[PDB]
Order: structure tokens, then C-alpha cells, then sequence
């Protein structure tokens, strides 16, 4: 298999609505992360959140393609970032752009100990095709990331305490059992909502360095710090890469 | 349905639920560049090969742009194939080779557009546009480099790290992304046949065929990337693809002119 | 006056001197792109609205830039009041939600230059120019992004952290510093009224009004970003603006044309 | 009010004729600068001095607007900033570019003891209109960033011990009396000219976090460092933010 | 000679091999804007000047570009030669300055380019191209700044910390590398004399010299960056240059008629 | 003569044919890299290789000028670069673009030992005219930013020993002696082949401060360690850089 890049990296993906609660969420991750910034290197990445269902809203009523609409969603997965990253500022941190992520990580992060960056692949005008919502979103650049550097884990920040056999604030909520622990195969056998994106449990199943994503429920203090120590605190996903 | 319900939906569910993916399949279409077509010059196949095969593709092109508008991207080749080999050996990852390659292609794309340079046609970049309405308005045609934007985000192989998504992807992604009315892939073959034409004596010919039948047959990685066919059979707008072989004079000219000179293959 | 007097308190006082600042008021006013009008379309609006606002504005645009050099910036929206409530929440500055409010202009430059993209008008960025000359020479049009450059140095309000200088603004500042000869707003109403024409029962339509007039009648802060009535008064080529309803059907085409729709804001 | 991003932060912007003086003066700020990077955090912002006032000769000729002379003035203290880095170089010290500056200062200062950037804002061609001579320059500038990250102070380095009555080195310098101390209120009330933009005094009008701004005379070793430790060696102009 | 001999010696010896370099010397000839002029515009010979000079040669530029496809790049001038005098009292290197002088002359490309952006000429920017071949297509002209980009690895003088390569040759080497047919230099006087014409008395003007013959004439260092000498004597494509007095009305549109105004340095 | 910007700095050229080599080459060349980490601060350039001759075969085929031709060998040492840095990236290491070694290089070797970037030159369309084949390549791009630097040292890492008096690999290489030691005067005075570039001896002949660069053989584990400790173990170029 590919060499890890970067095995002494944690990746943590932001969902993007939580973002969207604003203060009452953000300041107390701010200040869980602060905490974490001695513990762990960190790579903080966040989603875009229901402003990019706005602008899917008018990209749709307009016509436009899902490589139109990918960029547009990215944008806000980057505003998150840039505002994420301001409420860290006073230790060290800055958002750094995706050529940066890309090609620049190892000395930002020998510069100070964590960076935050947009979750958003630059998929740009080259989505795929197929559904008019761009595939490839928050979730799934996250892992492509922290899979292709073979960083030591990816824990994925939700608004919820994990994944639910339905929507936990659906039309079905009534039916919704908590799974603390699943596989991506079985994920994907599946049809209905989940909180991760579809194309997440695709490029699980092509990994080659991370075996497990946990999802915690980043408005429960204390859950991504216990994430990021291995505690079952979530939904661990096994992505069926086997270890040694 | 109605914008409100999709709006609704859009709201209030996962981008993951069914019933808002099938809303938004319901969108209306629109195209943004419904008369261009997108061109890929092969790198191996014409690049590489310099100007024997390179000199008459310029004049088509330059002969072209006076009744088509064109977007003109270009493969990497043998340049690629040896940073494939080295990073590959170094066990570096899909994504790493990704940047790699598109070097390549950003290489071929600059000295195929410094020989049409006299002619007006820029060479543009970027992971969509920027410089390609102006040029296309003014003077019908553009060049650009055909590697996908992907980075180390680029999604690998089932195995092995060579990106899956190089130049073919890139253009065909192009011109489905911007609602094109043509996608014509310029090799150096006259177009599919039963088996590799340079490794097999009696390989027939194929003027037509479609995805599921080149899968049948065996061909699911044969003159187009393979992943390009799962893409094409997922397009809105490009659903059937023309392979043509750039080494014979005058081949993209008859292309471009509607003749059905190399293979057309279609999503169904 | 002239060159050596002035030339020689430019080398000797500060930029500050009062003697300085006069003898500079006296140089030559060239005018950089003095047959251009600024169009800014409005975010909340008109773009935020979809199809049935944003098609037939494009249909205009199509149709104007056939005798009318157009500089089209785009507002920003519902998308950036929501990015500055989460970050007002969170006590960020202004300057920090400056960049914030640009992206979101950022996306809606983008939108609308896809619809017009088969139509040669591309998209255009920086603090300035670079690709507005030829554009605007060959195709008659440019969009482009209407929030200021200003980032972390953006001048803060009086009280609170929102932005005062956002797209009204920055579309203002550029037909001001190009020298344009038109500025028109492209709002959802049909011009100024007495009062919120949304939350006011019996509001009168105003024709045509000065800046003074429009402080003296409460409406400082009503249908334009009220910095932007200041930057007008000291404005030196754009003395006047005119808003207008991009809604209701050729209103833009019928500004451009010289009718006197909407309302007319005057310096003095 | 808002948080201040980075509380930590020194901002000292320097003259640009305090750099048109060459090696004689920039030799000992410089000296200065490398002995004050072990006891702050320094962000370094250079003014344009005397290549601006020629290119506004030759654009004023030319009858160009107040949006395009504010970039060709910019240029030139982006040129000083390139030269006091280079001077500082061995020490860590490198030029930072606007968008740097705006959303990576954090990580930059985290790797080194102090950078320098361009004192001049980014308006551009979206300059104000009023005057012919670009209103918001390097004092205004250096103080908007002050002001927005929340910094520990902005000193002003000058080519005079501060803010006189007069020009102490114009017509009217027989005049000029000595301003120990001010307020840019008192100071936005008077006509004639300041060492200073006019315009600072607008922005200290509506500044969150700077209490005040002391301007001392970078000719004398040694202003600089007590200015920094609060020591009051020039004219100290009070903004109008109150203490808590 | 042969391709397959030249790719040979290509892989196989070290590019410094003569044998590879004579192989190389074989190689066709390809002019990339073989039908444009390059023509600097003087720092401190014009630009600097400010109205008097500029503005005559505004109108040249905009009365020529209909029937010349022009590239007109920027000198530095006064603002430069202050930053040297800076830089090279505090000890810093030939590379550092090199990157102060460059700053000034994107000014000068500015300043001029605003003047022409009504008439649709852009400005600029590269070590190369990009936006030339649809500038030079549409408009006939574009505007660049005329220093080399060098940076850092600006080859120092033998002596001093001056960088040697500065506007002259930066605008040279871009017409030498297009292949243009002609470069013209607009400077301050009519053309080359025997001595510097303003700190001599009776020099005696020279309509024609070669590079040698100036050489020895002791007239390496004069109207011309000394370096851009050499540059002339090894180029393939631009094999002399005109040097022309830009403050005489019309005398860059005279030269690009072809009459022999000013200087000619020939090669050889 | 000019100042010293970086004089703690020590620079190490990687030839491009080194890196061609492969893993064989470039793993024990990186892990020699490593060790020398918390010994030195590293500039690491890579030179181009194979694939510039590819692709200067394809460009004069073509007819493409020396302008051409010089960005397109650039792109390989850059490609170089990347692959070097990578290897390096659980290090710390990154690679650096041009205007960023040009500018920006000291903070990043405050926050980083090392960082690696593209030899050759941004000459670019600007290259000389002369020979087809562009004359301002790796040994001369890795010179001139390390004479202008004022660095430590420059030391030329070669698939040989260093300077033979002909090819040891080409069709006279029974008649290559070694050099253990010349003078850039002396090399420029012969013709015939040499592993560095012809520039390379010129702007040796304008240097300011380096006074002698050592070739060294990388395929050789330790010669690079022995030679940044100025131990010699190739062939030591003499700049005619006079000592004080
Ligand atoms: N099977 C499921 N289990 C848990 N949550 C689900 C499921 N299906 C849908 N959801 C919904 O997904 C919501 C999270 O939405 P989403 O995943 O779009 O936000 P996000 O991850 O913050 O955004 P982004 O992808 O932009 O970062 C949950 O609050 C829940 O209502
Ligand atoms: N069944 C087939 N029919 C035709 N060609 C085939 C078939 N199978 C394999 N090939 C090979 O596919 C090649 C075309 O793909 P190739 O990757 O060389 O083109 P390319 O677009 O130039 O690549 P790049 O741009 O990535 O360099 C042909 O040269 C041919 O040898
Ligand atoms: N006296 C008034 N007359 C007319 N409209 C008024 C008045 N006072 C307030 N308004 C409101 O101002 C609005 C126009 O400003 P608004 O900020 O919505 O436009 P915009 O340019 O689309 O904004 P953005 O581009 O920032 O989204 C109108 O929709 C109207 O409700
Ligand atoms: N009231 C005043 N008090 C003190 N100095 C004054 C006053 N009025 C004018 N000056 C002049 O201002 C000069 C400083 O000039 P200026 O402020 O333009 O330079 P700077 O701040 O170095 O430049 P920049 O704004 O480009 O950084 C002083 O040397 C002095 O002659
Ligand atoms: N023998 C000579 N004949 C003509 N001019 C000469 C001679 N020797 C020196 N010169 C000087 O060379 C000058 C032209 O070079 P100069 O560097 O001023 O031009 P420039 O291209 O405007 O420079 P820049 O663009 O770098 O500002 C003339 O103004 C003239 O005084
Ligand atoms: N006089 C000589 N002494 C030693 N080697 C020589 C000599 N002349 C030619 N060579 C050849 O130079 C080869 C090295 O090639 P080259 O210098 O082109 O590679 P490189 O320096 O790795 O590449 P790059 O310049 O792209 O970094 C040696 O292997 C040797 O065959
Ligand atoms: O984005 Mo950065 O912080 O040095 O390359
Ligand atoms: O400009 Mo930097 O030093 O890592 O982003
Ligand atoms: O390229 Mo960077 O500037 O690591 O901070
Ligand atoms: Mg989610
Ligand atoms: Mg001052
Ligand atoms: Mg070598
Ligand atoms: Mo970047
Ligand atoms: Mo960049
Ligand atoms: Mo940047
Ligand atoms: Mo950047
Ligand atoms: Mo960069
Ligand atoms: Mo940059």
C-alpha cells in the first residue's frame, strides 16, 4: 500500500450545520479545541451547511449543472473555515486555502498545531454527473484527505449523536434506532438518509490507510476530545480497510 | 413538484435523501455552452509524436474555428506515464500522482497553444473557466490542459495508485459540465476495435457501440479510460462520444462536419 | 497652478497639507471608461429570487450590450446576512465579515455569468480591471463581484459589526473611479419612497431626489446602503444614480435608453 | 464589542521617509527591530515615503482618479516592506502579502517573532472620491489592522518625535510647539497638516480596541523599544476607546 | 541531422555535450507572433515625463494598432533608480533590487494602460503570455511591464549591485522569444550619437551602426542597456533594433511605417 | 559586497537524473535527508532529469524557441520537487513555489528544517537567446539563489563522483579522469561535456560570497553528510569567490 504522509495527523471534519447554530455551538467546540491543540496535530476541515442548500436553491431554479453547483457549495464549506479559524486565531491558527492542504500541510503544521481548511474537494466544474446535487461533498474530501495522507484518523463532527437507521429529526424520526457501530458496505446497501455523504461510503471502500471514521455529536462537550483518544462515544464507521 | 417543495426539501433534509435527490432531478436543464464542442488532442497518442502529427492538427483546428467554436484540451503522455512510474515505486498515492500528471498535460497544452498563439487562441486554465466565453466569442477556440482539478483529493483506483480520472475524464467532465453539443477524442487509431489494433493482428473494426456492449465485449478499458464510459453512461447533456484518429489528415475537419469517420460511442 | 508648484508641495509637505490637497484638486480628470454604465443587480432583490427575476434580466443584458458598454456587478444576499449573523454572534469584526459578504457576491457573479457565458460576457475580478478593457471592447460586457476589496480593512460602522460598505458600495466606487456615465441600481422596487414601500401602506413613489433632500426626509439609510449617498456628494465623474426595478419587464433596457424610470438620486 | 483575534499582537508601522533615509536610519531601526523580536510578537508595516509622491506627480499629469494613484502609491510601501524584511531575514523575518496578512497571520506569527507586510490598505481602485490624493494610506491602514485583530497596540514610527503644532519642517516650523499628548477628536478639529493621515483620526473614531496610539521618532535608537513597554517618548494620541 | 539523432543525444549526453547542442542548433525555426512589434515605452525617458510625452504617444499607439499588432511594454525610470540607490546602501543584492525595479515598472504599465482601456487594450502580466494571443487577435495591442522575471536569480553585473537586465532587454528577450518582426525602443532622443547628447556638446548623430562597430566605438554603455547588446548579437530572430525619440509627434508611427527614423543597431 | 541574507542557510541541488533513478535512489537519499535535519537548515532544490529531454525532443521538434522550451524543463524540476517533498512530509518538509523561496523563504525555515523547491530558474520566456537548449538550468538556478542568499554552502548532489575530464558515462569514458578539485575558471576554459551546467561556471565568475560548491556522488549514502560538514568527497568547484 501507499506510504502514510502524514501519520501523526488527526483530522476533524465540522459539519457545516453545526456551524450554522452559531455561538451556542461554536463556542464551546472552540473551546474543547483549544484544549485539544496541545494533544494532537490537527487538521480542522468544515462543511458548508444550509447556506449551500440556499444557493442550490437558486443554482436549481436557474438551471444550472452540478458542476456549477459544487463550487458554489464549497464557498460556504470555506466561509465556515475562515470563521472557524478567526475564533482560534489568538493560538496560532489560520485557515489555509486547498492548494496549501495540498501541497504545503507538513510545514503549516510544523508552524503551529493546527490549521483549518475547507472539507469541500475542488471538484469544481469537473463533479460528476448524474444527480443535480454535487456528489462529492464535505464529508467525502474530508476522508479522501485524511486517507491519502494516511493521517492516524478522520472523526466527522455531527449535529446528531451519531447515524440512526432514519432520519432522528425526519418524517420518520419515531422509527430511528441508534447504530453505534456500522461498515460502509453495509451503509451503502442501504437507501435512506444518512448524516454522511452516499459518496463518503464510496471512497471507503477504495481506502487504503483508515479502518474506522467515528461521527460524534459535536454539541455534547467532551465527545470529539474522547473521539480523538479512540472512546466510543458516536457511530464508528469501519471503512474495510483491514489492519495489520 | 414546485420550486417551494424542492426548496422545502432542500431545507429540511439531507442532501443524502432520496426524496430531495429526485426533486432536484426535476430541475430544468440549462446549458452553458450548447454550441461548442470539446476536442481532446491525445498525449501519447499526438502530442508526443510532435510535429508530423501535431503541424496538421494545428491547420484543422485553425481551418475549424471559422464555422465551430471549439475547447481544445490536451492529454500528458509518456511525461506522465514516467512520474506514474517513479512515485508509484516511491508508494506515493493517487492524489500525489494526480499533480504530477497534470504538470504533463499543462505542458502539452502550452506548446500546442504557443503554435496556434498567431492565430488568436489562448491557452486558459483553471478547474472551469474565466477566459473561455471571451475567447469562444471572439475567436471560436481555446486550448486547456485536460487533467481533472482533483489534487490529492482525486479518488483512486480499486488498485494501484495511477489516477483513474486523467485526461479523458477531464475533457469528457468539460463538455458534460458545460452542456456541449460534441465530445470527439483525438488518438492515434481510427477507433475501437475487438482488441488492441497494436498488439493484435486481426482486430475489427467498431463504427458503433455502446457502453454496455463494450463492457460485454471485454473493452471496458480499451481507447478511453475506462472510468470515462461510467461517466459518460451518468451524463445530462454528452451522451454519446466520437473517437477519431488525429494522424490522418483531415479527420477532425470531417468530425467536426457531421461524417462518421472513427467510432461513436453512446451512454445507451 | 501648475505641474512644477504642484509637483514641488508633493515633494516637500505632507499628503496632509491643505495647500497640497488644493494644488492636487486642480490636476486634469481623465475619464477611464467614459461610455460604460454600472448595472448592479441586487442580491436579495433579484438574483436571490431565481429564474423569474434572473431570465429576463439576462434576456436584457443580451439585448442592451448591442449599443450599450455594461459593467454588471451582483449584490450579495440572503446568503451573506446569514454569514453575518453567525459571525456578529460570535463577536468577529467587521473586516472579518467583509470577506464573508464578498463570497457570497462571489457566487452570484458566478450564477449569472453562466447564463450569459454562450453569450461572450465572462467574469471578471480584482480591485480593479485587467480583463474589463477587451472584454468591454469585444463583447460590450463584464460581470463581476460587487463587494469591495477592503478584507480586514474595512472601515468598521458606527455601531455594529456589519460591513458599511458592501455592494451598493463597491459597484458605486467602481463606475465612480472608471469615470462611467451611468450608474443604475437593479432593486425589487419600483424606485425611492417616502417609506418601506414593503412595510408602509401608502408610501409615495419620488421620482427624483438630492442626497440632502433624502437626509432631511429620514430616508438616509432606505433604498441604498446609506454610505453609498455620501460617497455620491463626493463623488467626481457619477453625480447621479438611478434605481430601478429589475422586475417588472425591459425596465433596464427602457434606463439604458434614457427613460426616466425609477428614481433618480442626485448629488445635489 | 468584538473579540480581539489577536491580543498578543504589536503592530508597528514605520515611515516611509523614515525608510527613504537609507541604510543611516534603516541600519539602526533595524538593529532595534532583531533586539525587540525575543520580547514581542511584531507585525511590521511599512508607509510609502517619497516614490508615491512621484508617481502621483506623474498620474495627477496624466489626470488619473484618486482609485488608481491609491494602488501606485501602495506599491511603494509594499517596496519598503520588501527592503526591511530582506534586512531582517537572517532573523526569521519575511514580507507577508495583503491576503497573507488578512487570514494567515496567526500561523505566520506562530512560525517566526514578526513579519512585515504593506502599511497601505487594499482599497484600490475602490478608493473613496473626494480628494485627488488617495485618503486611506499607511497610518490608516496600520491602524484598521490594529484595530480589527484586537492588538496590543499600534506605535508609529516617524522622521519627527511626534504630532507639533505646525510643520517643524515646513514654512510655518518657527510655530510648531510640541504635542506631548492628544486626542484624534482634538487633532480632527484642527486644519493644517499632521504627520499622520487625516483619515486615522476617522478610523480612530470608530476604532473597537486601540486605546491609543503613541507616534515616536524611529531616528532615535531606542524610542521604538520604550514606546512598545508603554513608555511615553513621543505623542500619544488617544482614540476615544475607553478603557473597561 | 535527424529527429532520431537528436532525441538520441537528447537522452543519452549531458546537455552541455556539443555534439547535443549543434544536434540542437539543427532544429526548425518556429516564430510564435512572427507579424508584431514590440516597443518599449521609456521610463524615465517618457513615462516619468507624465502628460506631454504620454499623451502623444497615446494617440500613436491607438492610430497605429489598426494596422500593426503591437506589444508595447513599460520602462521603470526615476522610482526605480531611488529603490537601487536604497537598496544598494544597505548592502542588497543584484536579486532583491530586481524585484523593487519591477514594482515600478507595473506602475508605468499601469498608469499607461488606463489610458488606452478605452480603446479596449489591456495590460498584461507573465513571464510569458496568456491574455497576448486574444489581445493581439482583437485589439492589435496589448500593454506589459517591461522588466524580466528574474527575482532573486537576476544574474548580478561584474560589478555593483545594479541589475543588468533590466527593461530594455526584459522587453528584447520577449520580442527575440515571439519571434516579432521588429523591436523599436522609444526613448528621449532622436537615436544613438557618438556621446551622451545631453552632457556633450557636438555629438554626431548615427542613423546605422552595428553592435561591433559600437563596441568599439566605446558606445557599449549608451542609449541601450549594455547587456541588450549581447542579447541582440546572439538572437535568432530579432537581428536589430530601432531607437527612436518619443517626444517627437508621430515618430513611432513613422517607424512603423517603416521609414528610418532614429537608429538602427544591427546584429552583425 | 553585499550583505548576507540567509548566511546560516545550506543548499542542497538534487540532480533530476538522481531522482530518475527511482526508489532505489531516492529512499536512501531521503533518509540520509532526515538525519541531516537536526544538523542543518536545508534549502532542497531539484533539478529535472529525463522528462526535460522528452520534452525538449517534442518542443524542438516542433521548431518551439529557447524561451519555450525553458518552462517546459521547469515544470520537471518542480514535478521533482513534489515527489521529494512528499517523502519528506512526516518531517515537517513541504515544497515551496519560486516567488515563495524568492521572498518568503526565511519564516518557512523558522517554522520547518527544511523545505524543498524547483532548481531551475523563472527565466521562463525570458531565457537567453543563443542555444536552443535553454542555458539557465538546475546548477545555475541553485547558484544564484545561494550566492544571493549568502548561504553557507551549495552542494550539487550527482548520479557521479563529480568532474571527470570527459564523460565517465558517454563514448570517450575510458579516458575520464577524476577531478578531486577545480576552479569554475578552469572548467569554462575547456570544452566538452561537464554534469553541471555551462552557466553554472559564469555566474560563479560574478559570485559575491559562496567561494566553492561541491559535486558529490548521492548514489553514495553519506557523501552528502560528509560534504555539508565540508569534508571532501567529490569534486570541489572553486568560484574565484576570494576568502577574507
Ligand atoms: N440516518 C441518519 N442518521 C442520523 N442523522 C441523519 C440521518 N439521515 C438524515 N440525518 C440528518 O442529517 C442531519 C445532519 O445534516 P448534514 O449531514 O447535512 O449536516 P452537516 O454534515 O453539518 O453538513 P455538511 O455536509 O455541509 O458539513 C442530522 O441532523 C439529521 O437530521
Ligand atoms: N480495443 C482498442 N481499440 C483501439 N485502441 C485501443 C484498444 N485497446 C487499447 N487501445 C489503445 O489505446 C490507445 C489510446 O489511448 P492512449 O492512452 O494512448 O491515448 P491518449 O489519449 O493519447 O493518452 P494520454 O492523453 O493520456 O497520453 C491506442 O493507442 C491503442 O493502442
Ligand atoms: N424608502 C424606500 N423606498 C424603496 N425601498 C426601500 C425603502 N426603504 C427600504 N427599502 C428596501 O430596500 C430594499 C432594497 O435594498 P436591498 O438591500 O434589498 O437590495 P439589494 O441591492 O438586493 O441588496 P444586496 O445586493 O445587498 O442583497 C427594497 O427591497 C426595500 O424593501
Ligand atoms: N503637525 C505636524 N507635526 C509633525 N510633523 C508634521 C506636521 N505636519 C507635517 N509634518 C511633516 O510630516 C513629515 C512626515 O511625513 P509623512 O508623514 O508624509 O511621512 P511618513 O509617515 O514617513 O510616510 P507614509 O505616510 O508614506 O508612511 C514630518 O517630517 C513633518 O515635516
Ligand atoms: N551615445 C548616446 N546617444 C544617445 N543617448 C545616450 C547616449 N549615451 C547615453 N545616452 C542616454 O541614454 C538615455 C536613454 O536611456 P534611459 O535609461 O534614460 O532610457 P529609458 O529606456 O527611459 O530607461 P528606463 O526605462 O530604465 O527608465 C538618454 O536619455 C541619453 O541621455
Ligand atoms: N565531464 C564530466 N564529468 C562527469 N560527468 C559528466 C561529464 N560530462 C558529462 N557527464 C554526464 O553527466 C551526467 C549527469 O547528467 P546531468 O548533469 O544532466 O544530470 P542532473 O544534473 O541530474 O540533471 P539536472 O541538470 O536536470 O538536475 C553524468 O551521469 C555523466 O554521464
Ligand atoms: O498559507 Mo501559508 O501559512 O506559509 O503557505
Ligand atoms: O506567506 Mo506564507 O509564509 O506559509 O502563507
Ligand atoms: O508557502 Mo507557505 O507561504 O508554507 O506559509
Ligand atoms: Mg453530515
Ligand atoms: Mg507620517
Ligand atoms: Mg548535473
Ligand atoms: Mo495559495
Ligand atoms: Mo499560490
Ligand atoms: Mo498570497
Ligand atoms: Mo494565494
Ligand atoms: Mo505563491
Ligand atoms: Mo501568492
Amino acid at each position: 500500500r501507499p506510504i502514510r504522509l502524514l501519520p501523526w495527523l488527526q483530522v476533524v471534519k465540522i459539519g457545516g450545520r453545526v456551524m450554522d447554530r452559531g455561538a451556542d455551538a461554536i463556542l464551546p467546540l472552540v473551546e474543547e479545541l483549544r484544549k485539544l491543540l496541545p494533544e494532537h496535530r490537527l487538521l480542522i476541515l468544515t462543511g458548508a451547511g444550509v447556506r449551500a442548500r440556499h444557493v442550490f436553491s437558486v443554482g436549481l431554479d436557474l438551471g444550472l449543472p452540478v458542476g456549477s453547483l459544487a463550487p458554489l457549495a464549497a464557498s460556504e464549506a470555506g466561509q465556515n473555515g475562515h470563521i472557524l479559524a478567526a475564533m482560534l486565531a489568538s493560538e496560532g491558527v489560520s485557515y489555509v486555502e486547498h492548494p496549501t492542504v495540498a501541497d504545503q500541510l507538513a510545514i503549516h503544521l510544523s508552524a503551529t498545531r493546527a490549521v483549518v481548511g475547507s472539507a469541500f474537494p475542488p471538484y469544481a466544474h469537473h463533479e460528476f454527473p448524474g444527480s443535480r446535487i454535487p456528489p462529492h461533498r464535505a464529508d467525502t474530501g474530508a476522508f479522501l484527505l485524511a486517507d491519502a495522507f494516511g493521517a492516524a484518523g478522520l472523526t466527522i463532527v455531527e449535529n446528531v449523536d451519531g447515524i440512526y437507521t432514519a432520519d432522528p429529526n425526519g418524517p420518520d424520526r419515531g422509527q430511528a434506532r441508534f447504530l453505534p457501530e456500522t461498515s460502509a458496505t453495509d451503509l451503502a446497501k442501504s437507501e435512506g438518509p444518512l448524516p454522511v455523504d452516499r459518496a463518503l461510503l464510496d471512497v471507503m471502500a477504495t481506502a487504503r490507510h483508515i479502518e474506522r471514521v467515528q461521527v460524534v455529536n459535536g454539541l455534547v462537550p467532551g465527545r470529539l476530545t474522547a473521539a480523538l483518544r479512540g472512546e466510543h462515544v458516536g457511530t464508528l464507521i469501519r471503512t474495510g480497510v483491514r489492519p495489520a | 413538484n414546485s420550486t417551494a417543495e424542492l426548496e422545502e426539501l432542500l431545507m429540511q433534509r439531507s442532501l443524502t435523501d432520496p426524496q430531495l435527490q429526485a426533486a432536484a432531478a426535476a430541475a430544468a436543464d440549462f446549458r452553458i455552452l450548447p454550441d461548442a464542442t470539446v476536442i481532446k488532442i491525445g498525449g501519447q497518442s499526438v502530442i508526443d509524436r510532435g510535429r508530423a502529427a501535431v503541424y496538421p492538427l494545428v491547420d484543422e483546428i485553425v481551418a475549424a474555428r471559422k464555422n465551430h467554436k471549439l475547447l481544445i484540451g490536451t492529454g500528458a503522455g509518456t511525461r506522465a506515464r514516467h512520474l506514474y512510474s517513479i512515485a508509484a515505486g516511491l508508494g506515493l498515492p493517487a492524489g500525489v500522482l494526480a499533480q504530477l500528471g497534470s504538470s504533463v498535460a499543462d505542458q502539452n497544452a502550452a506548446m500546442l497553444g504557443q503554435l496556434l498563439a498567431k492565430h488568436g487562441i489562448p491557452v486558459v486554465g483553471g478547474a472551469g473557466l474565466s477566459a473561455v466565453p471571451l475567447s469562444l466569442a471572439e475567436v471560436n477556440a481555446v486550448v486547456f490542459s485536460g487533467m481533472p482539478p482533483y489534487k490529492l483529493w482525486m479518488r483512486p483506483a480499486a488498485e494501484g495508485v495511477i489516477p483513474p480520472y486523467r485526461t479523458d475524464a477531464g475533457c469528457f467532465l468539460l463538455a458534460e459540465q458545460f452542456g456541449c453539443k460534441q465530445m470527439i477524442f483525438v488518438k492515434d487509431e481510427d477507433g475501437l476495435y475487438t482488441a488492441n489494433p497494436k498488439t493484435s493482428k486481426d482486430a475489427t473494426f467498431i463504427p458503433r457501440i455502446s457502453v454496455d456492449e463494450m463492457k460485454a465485449k471485454g473493452l471496458h478499458d480499451s481507447i478511453l479510460e475506462f472510468p470515462v464510459l461510467d461517466l459518460l453512461q451518468s451524463a445530462q447533456h454528452v451522451r454519446e462520444v466520437q473517437v477519431v484518429n488525429g494522424l490522418v489528415p483531415g479527420n477532425l475537419t470531417r468530425a467536426l462536419a457531421g461524417e462518421h469517420v472513427g467510432t461513436i460511442i453512446t451512454a445507451s
